[PDB]
């Protein structure tokens, strides 16, 4: 796994060069963006039991197939891996959040999980579903401006969301 | 001789034997000291921290007095308590 | 305990290694924190019986059937409501030891390991003390990255219960 | 495949809802810098050769072992490949900011990449490095600040265009990383 | 056939549920291949099951079974043949398989293998003869094989001493590297190259370990150093 | 493990206590020492090859017997098993320098560690000479005040020769 | 393990006997309390739940300072581990009901119980205490006639009530 | 394991020293008898089975209290062990004497072994008794002379007959 | 696998036929040629550095782009897994030279060594020309005579330059 600052050393080091002054002014920026990187995964990381709860009660309210019997997530063992399955995908899109880049999404999390729903019986389009009301839940909860200092984060907002699509692609 | 410059922590001298002995503003082990006593939350006679309450285990173990290479660790081989009661009747009938 | 200092000594000495300068930013991070993580902590333990007292009367007035049903679970009784009281001062004295260590040291071992099993076994219901601690959450009355610390503590409590 | 019209339509029909009021508000905008949009994409295809006969050489230069006999850019099938490897990414992009939205080049380019390329041997970290060259002449074309030829506009500002432009370049190496 | 003989167990802490929610410090760093790792945290692996297996001295360069770890890096043999690898290996079996007998040489292998310590003395007796009569490839095998290590370890973790230090403690049972050394009392007697068997401490006329006093000048030389700027 | 903060946490839980302002101000000035000790522990791992190697040359020079043949460390096998624990005790001396007391010095080194010798035959009052040579060998550099600024940390030089004494006297 | 029946048999190959006819009787005894034993179990597990966290609570009412700060169950965890232990004690006390003799109980609930709990510093005499409270908290509810035909079975009582004084005085 | 030429090497590296001239000329006198020595355990390993079998039915003809019932012979388990056992001692044997000395003896047969018969309740005199049965059986067969030239090999036999009597002396 | 001994018996099960005469002339014919093919191993076997660290230099010098950045032997890590590989086909081919056809080298190094660097991305036309670097370096190693008596050795080395063409070919 890496995070940003590693991402471009290893693209360095298989062209043997020094990092230029340009993507290290550019890496400096990326240093004074990291107070408002952990005010967005702080905001993630303290609202995470409600993130998963209502997406989850949002999730078997437009689909009640889900959760009729016979569903997929009919019966207590099949309901509590649905709830976990939603709580280690948003634990690893946090954990891509403080790194910078999605290399911790894909392969711990994310490599051979359409392969293992697709073994299983799962729908992994409504595995997506569930993926994107989280996202425009902590979306929503990185735009709120309780207890920050009032700047533009915009750009990080963008970043985040982008993580939760990377998941929610990879299922289907 | 006496402790005089900072060469000497790694020549001659080990370690103060006491509190007294200690380095100004910190313990015996070198550590900053604290007051060693807070805030009782919750006084009470039957809950809340009492004359009667029992001793952690963990406090003897955080101050490190559980390792025989401690200063503060306490033999009870060779105690008073190890003794035998001599008000008992099997004792002294049987030592009789 | 999860100080950042030992976490830093525990990586170390996962791969058998001395401290490199990877570990001595994580430990230089939790002292450039501790400063507005102590203001937080002396705040919180000076209006300690404010808050219990408070928080307490919070949950009797969302929870009424709490001091009117009968049963040892409750707070019915002169007992219930001195051992509700001690429920709250628990928590409160968790997240304050939270602020002087720095991370979630002293909750995880003294406070939630364990405490799934105790509330389910003594009929506790858990949504009395996320009501406690949503009062705690709302009146302490710090701001700024005092408060921000002190918050990160009373939520992590929240999600822990919930 | 979707524009920035089809992903509105999209996400009210998961909820089947109507498109109302409040969401043709980002749709209303989309339209009002209609013009810059369409001076953004002709200021990357009126000199698209260009930029690929830069950015591949500008990725040789640094990493002369390419094309040492035993590099991935050494015969001229294997050079000739690689400037139309990199003239396909540049192609897809101005599909994409365009249509407003990264549907076909994350449909027609970006799936499965890594796995073509990884049984082909390709370096992939000079292929990243090569992409972000044309990141870098992407956006000094946008913005009229380009070293070697000025283009004829009209004034204002395309940063909220060049940033999505450079946020399209990104995907690409987030794709063979 | 001659099944294993009987014996009982005994009250320890990895029989016994830990309640455990968000583990601390202690916690004891799972080394997987099913969290996909590169070629830099693959070394890691293979350090933390020479170090489980072999001593922290016995990582050495003539040691060290090259061969063995790339089969590991190309994806053919899993942890559980790698850590059966390194005890039917060459230095496992010169350094410490010749220098104990067969009582002490299992509980080296089941307090490095299976994580745990020995039940009783009877269990060494009961695992010394599937030494004997089968050899040390017949007796890994069927240690690696029970139920004991598939159910904690797998087949893609790196073993690890097993429930070492309660939750509100700071001092825990002892390591099993210092607890079991290489040899014991018995083979260290002329056996292992020793001689008089202790010492006493080193004497010198210059004391070198002399405790400061109360009114001794470096108990106060703080701000000795450095005072403030003048004003 | 604990740090030098978790410890007056357990000493007030195990009596049910807050902290007093009193206690919380003699936490803050263990805070401003912070820069100071990280500068020990750096000087400390950045010459730790020849902390060892310099103070095991010594060792054998006034000490021979310890390498003739018959000794305790001729091999080329024992030789470099007894340099691997001084790097050993010289690492947890460490990690009790930035933990600020001695706990995971106390039970993953020390721990089982006199009685180890005794079963290997080694003479654990020499090593507890190696331990003092070290000892003075990291105080000495310590002391030096190259690479630093200026100011005073003479507490802290007798803190980190504590550590080694204590390493030194639980081993003969 | 042995249960009642194999207690017999390994008597008697020992002496390389064949049963006598008295055996064989006492045997054909035990048959025909068999589904008298096997109530009471049924109404032991039935409320298992019940008889620990009850005797636990008039433990702590009894002796208050196992639950004041510095008490032996004062935290979370160390509270959920009493009742673990008491649960664990119910379930071999069950498990040698069925069997007939407390080999079970003995082997793999009881040995080295006494030096675990002597090292952690758990009072040993307390929880022979709410072993004693397990105690009667079952033999009184196993001589409780609701469900079960009339008739007297007061020896399986005495049985049952044998096992939970082994434990409790295997545990100090 | 060492065998006579690793000896005199481990002897002469505690003191530094090389061989000797006396020293390589004892070694070169076992190379002049290596011929009888390897016929020795050629005539022992061909007759493994009747050793054991033969020598184990006369120590129950005149030991019939180990298989009455009640005896440490008396199950299928216990008897099918005590066969084991000689099988494993007698091959033990035979590896001191292609070795030259009894090293292998000692350290994989031997040490531990009269404290694990005393845990298990296995009266180690009688297995003494056993062993020397097994001795003078194989000493008839390494005195036979059928397919082999006829010479002198008493000293030989003599050294086989005193690893059996170490295993005999070393058991009880 | 098998050696030249094994494999004519392994052909004679499979029909259930004893060997013929004209195989025990041929099996030993071989036996005469056994200090002639025992000299060849020790040669190589006593070269065995210099014959890889020579080879591998002449190979980097020719084709320099292996070991400039981005090459395939370009870092520590992977320079040092080229020069293992070269010394696994010398081990492995040396075996072979001792047995007297290619079991072992055909099965456990070279079965499948074409597929393991087509996937890692290795060219197996280099390894073919370090392949044949130490074939001529082993040839003219294993044809001079200090040391060996003055016979004639020649239809050994056609033999052992067999075994390193059968390596060449099948890593392409
Ligand atoms: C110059 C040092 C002195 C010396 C050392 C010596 N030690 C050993 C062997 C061991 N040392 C340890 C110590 C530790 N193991 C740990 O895990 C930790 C904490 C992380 C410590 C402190 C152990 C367990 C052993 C034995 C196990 C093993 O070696 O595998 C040896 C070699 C013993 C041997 O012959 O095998 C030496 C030589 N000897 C001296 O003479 C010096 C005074
Ligand atoms: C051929 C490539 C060589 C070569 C080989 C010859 N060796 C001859 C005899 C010989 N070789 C050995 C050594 C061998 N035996 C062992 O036991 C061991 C290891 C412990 C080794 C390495 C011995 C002992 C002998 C003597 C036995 C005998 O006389 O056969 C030999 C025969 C002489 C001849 O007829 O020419 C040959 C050819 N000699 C060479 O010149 C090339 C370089
Ligand atoms: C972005 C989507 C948020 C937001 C972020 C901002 N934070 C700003 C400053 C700031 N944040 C913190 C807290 C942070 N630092 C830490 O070390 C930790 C954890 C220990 C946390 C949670 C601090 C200390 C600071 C001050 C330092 C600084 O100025 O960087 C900030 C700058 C103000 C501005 O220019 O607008 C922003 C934008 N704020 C928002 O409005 C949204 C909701
Ligand atoms: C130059 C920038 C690179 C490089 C390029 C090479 N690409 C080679 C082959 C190749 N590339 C693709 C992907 C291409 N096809 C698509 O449809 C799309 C997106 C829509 C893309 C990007 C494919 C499918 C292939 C297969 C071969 C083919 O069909 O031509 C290639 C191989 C040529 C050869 O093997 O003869 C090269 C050299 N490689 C480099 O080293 C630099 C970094
Ligand atoms: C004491 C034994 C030394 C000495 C120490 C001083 N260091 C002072 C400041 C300082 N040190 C560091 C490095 C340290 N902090 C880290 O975060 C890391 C790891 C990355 C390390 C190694 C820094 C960054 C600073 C600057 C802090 C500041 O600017 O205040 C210092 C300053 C005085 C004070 O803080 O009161 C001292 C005395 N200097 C000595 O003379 C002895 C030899
Ligand atoms: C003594 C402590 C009790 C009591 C026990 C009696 N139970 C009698 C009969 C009986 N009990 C059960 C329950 C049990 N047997 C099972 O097979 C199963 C589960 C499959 C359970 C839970 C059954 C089914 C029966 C029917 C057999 C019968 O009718 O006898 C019983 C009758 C006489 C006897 O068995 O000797 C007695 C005395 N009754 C009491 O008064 C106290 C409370
Ligand atoms: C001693 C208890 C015997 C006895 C033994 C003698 N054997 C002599 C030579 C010899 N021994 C063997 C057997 C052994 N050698 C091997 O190489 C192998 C298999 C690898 C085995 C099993 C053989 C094959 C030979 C023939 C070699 C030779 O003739 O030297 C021997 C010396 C011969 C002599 O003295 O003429 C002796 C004394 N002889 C006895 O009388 C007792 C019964
Ligand atoms: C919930 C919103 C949706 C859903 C979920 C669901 N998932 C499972 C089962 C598994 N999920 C995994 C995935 C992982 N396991 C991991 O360890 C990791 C980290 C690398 C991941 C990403 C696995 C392996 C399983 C199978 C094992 C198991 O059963 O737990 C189930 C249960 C399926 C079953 O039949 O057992 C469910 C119900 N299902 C839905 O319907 C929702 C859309
Ligand atoms: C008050 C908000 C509500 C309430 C409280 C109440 N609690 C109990 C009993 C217990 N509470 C605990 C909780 C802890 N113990 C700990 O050590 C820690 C961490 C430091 C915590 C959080 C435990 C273990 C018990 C049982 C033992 C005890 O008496 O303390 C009761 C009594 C219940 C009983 O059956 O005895 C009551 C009444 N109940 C309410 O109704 C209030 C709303
Ligand atoms: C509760 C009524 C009393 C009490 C209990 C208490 N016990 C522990 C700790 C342990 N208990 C065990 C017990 C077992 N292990 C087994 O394997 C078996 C079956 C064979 C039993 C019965 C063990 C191993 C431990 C230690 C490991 C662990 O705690 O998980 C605690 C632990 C907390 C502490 O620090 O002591 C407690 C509180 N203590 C009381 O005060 C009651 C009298
Ligand atoms: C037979 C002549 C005598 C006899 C044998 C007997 N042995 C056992 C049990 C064991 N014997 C061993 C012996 C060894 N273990 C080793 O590792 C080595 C080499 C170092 C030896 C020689 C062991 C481990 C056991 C226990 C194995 C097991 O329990 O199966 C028994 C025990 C049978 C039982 O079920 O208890 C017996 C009876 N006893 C005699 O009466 C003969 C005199
Ligand atoms: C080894 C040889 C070598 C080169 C060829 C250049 C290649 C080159 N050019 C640019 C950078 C650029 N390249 C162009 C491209 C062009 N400008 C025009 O007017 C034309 C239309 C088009 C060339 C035909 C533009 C517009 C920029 C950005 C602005 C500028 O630098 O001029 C960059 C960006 C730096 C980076 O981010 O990596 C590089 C590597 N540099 C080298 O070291």
């Amino acid at each position: 796994m890496l995070d940003a600052f590693a991402k471009v050393v290893a693209q360095a080091d298989a062209r043997g060069e020094f990092l230029s002054n340009t993507q290290i002014d550019a890496l400096s920026k990326m240093v004074k963006e990291g107070n408002q990187r952990l005010d967005i995964v702080n905001k993630v990381t303290s609202n995470a039991s409600a993130i998963v709860t209502n997406s989850a009660r949002a999730l078997f309210a437009e689909q009640p197939q889900l959760i009729q019997p016979g569903g997929n997530a009919y019966t207590s063992r099949r309901m509590a891996a649905c709830l976990r399955d939603m709580e280690i995908v948003l634990r690893y899109v946090s954990y891509a959040m403080i790194a910078g880049d999605s290399s911790v999404l894909d392969d711990r999390c994310l490599n051979g999980l359409r392969e293992t729903y697709q073994a299983l019986g799962t729908p992994g389009s409504s595995v997506a579903v569930a993926i994107q009301k989280m996202k425009d839940a902590s979306v929503a909860l990185a735009n709120d401006t309780t207890g920050t200092p009032i700047g533009d984060c915009s750009s990080l907002v963008a970043e985040l969301a982008g993580y939760f699509d990377r998941a929610a692609v990879s299922v289907v | 001789d006496k402790a005089r410059s900072r060469s000497d922590w790694g020549n001659r001298n080990v370690l103060p034997a006491s509190e007294g002995d200690a380095v100004l503003g910190r313990t015996a082990k070198g550590a900053v000291a604290v007051p060693e006593f807070g805030i009782p939350q919750l006084d009470d006679p039957v809950l809340g921290f009492g004359p009667d309450s029992m001793v952690d285990p963990r406090i003897a173990e955080a101050d490190g007095a559980v390792w025989r290479w401690d200063a503060g660790f306490v033999d009870e081989s060779m105690t008073l308590a190890s003794c035998a009661d001599i008000s008992d009747e099997a004792v002294a009938d049987e030592a009789f | 305990m999860k100080t950042p200092i030992t976490e830093a000594i525990a990586t170390a000495d996962n791969q058998g290694r001395f401290l490199s300068n990877t570990e001595l930013q994580a430990v230089n991070g939790r002292y450039q924190r501790a400063t507005a993580s102590l203001t937080a902590a002396k705040a919180l333990t000076g209006s300690a019986q404010r808050l219990i007292t408070g928080a307490a009367q919070a949950v009797y007035n969302k929870f009424p059937y709490t001091t009117q049903m009968p049963g040892p679970a409750y707070a019915s009784s002169a007992i219930g409501k001195a051992k509700c009281a001690r429920d709250i001062g628990y928590y409160l004295r968790m997240v304050t030891y939270c602020l002087v260590v720095g991370g979630t040291g002293p909750m995880d071992e003294y406070l939630v390991a364990g405490l799934e099993e105790i509330n389910r076994s003594f009929d506790l219901s858990p949504s009395w003390y996320i009501e406690a601690l949503q009062y705690i959450k709302n009146s302490h009355g710090l701001s700024g990255q005092v408060a921000n610390e002190a918050n990160a503590y009373i939520d992590y409590a929240i999600n822990t219960l919930s | 495949m979707l524009d920035a019209f089809s992903r509105v339509v999209v996400n009210s029909d998961a909820k089947a809802a109507y498109v109302g009021g409040s969401d043709l508000q980002a749709l209303k905008s989309f339209i009002a810098d209609g013009n810059k949009r369409l001076d953004a994409v002709n200021s990357i295809v009126s000199n698209a050769s260009c930029m690929v006969s830069d950015a591949v050489s500008g990725m040789i230069c640094e990493n002369p072992g390419l094309i040492s006999p035993g590099g991935n850019c050494y015969t001229n099938r294997r050079m000739a490949a690689c400037l139309r490897d990199g003239e396909i990414i540049l192609r897809y992009v101005s599909y994409a900011l365009l249509a407003g939205d990264a549907s076909v080049l994350e449909d027609r380019c970006l799936n499965g990449l890594k796995e073509t390329y990884i049984a082909l041997g390709v370096p992939t970290n000079s292929s990243i490095r090569a992409v972000s060259i044309m990141k870098a002449q992407a956006v000094a074309f946008i913005t009229n600040t380009a070293t070697e030829r000025k283009m004829s506009f009209a004034a204002g500002d395309c940063t909220s265009l060049a940033s999505e432009v450079a946020s399209y370049f990104d995907r690409v190496g987030a794709a063979i990383s | 056939s001659i099944p294993i003989l009987k014996y009982s167990l005994s009250t320890q802490n990895q029989r016994v549920e830990s309640f455990e929610v968000n583990p601390g410090d202690e916690q004891y760093r799972i080394y997987s291949t099913d969290s996909l790792p590169s070629s830099s945290e693959v070394d890691q692996i293979i350090w933390a099951a020479y170090r489980q297996i072999f001593s922290e001295h016995q990582i050495l360069k003539s040691t060290k079974q090259p061969f063995l770890e790339s089969q590991l890096r190309f994806n053919q043999i899993s942890i559980k043949d790698f850590i059966k690898g390194l005890v039917l290996s060459a230095p496992f079996r010169d350094l410490n398989y010749n220098v104990n007998n067969n009582y002490r040489f299992v509980e080296i292998c089941v307090q490095r293998v299976l994580g745990r310590d020995i039940y009783n003395e009877r269990e060494k007796i009961a695992w010394s003869i599937i030494i004997a009569t089968q050899g040390l490839e017949g007796f890994i095998d069927t240690l690696l094989n029970t139920q004991e290590y598939l159910s904690n370890f797998g087949d893609s973790i790196v073993p690890f001493q097993r429930r070492r230090i309660i939750p509100q403690r700071s001092k825990g049972e002892m390591p099993f590297n210092l607890k079991t050394p290489r040899y014991g009392i018995e083979f260290r007697s002329k056996l292992a190259a020793t001689q008089f068997s202790w010492a006493s401490p080193i004497r010198r006329f210059r004391p070198q370990e002399q405790q400061p006093k109360a009114g001794d000048p470096a108990l106060f030389l703080n701000m000795v150093q450095e005072m403030g700027p003048g004003l």
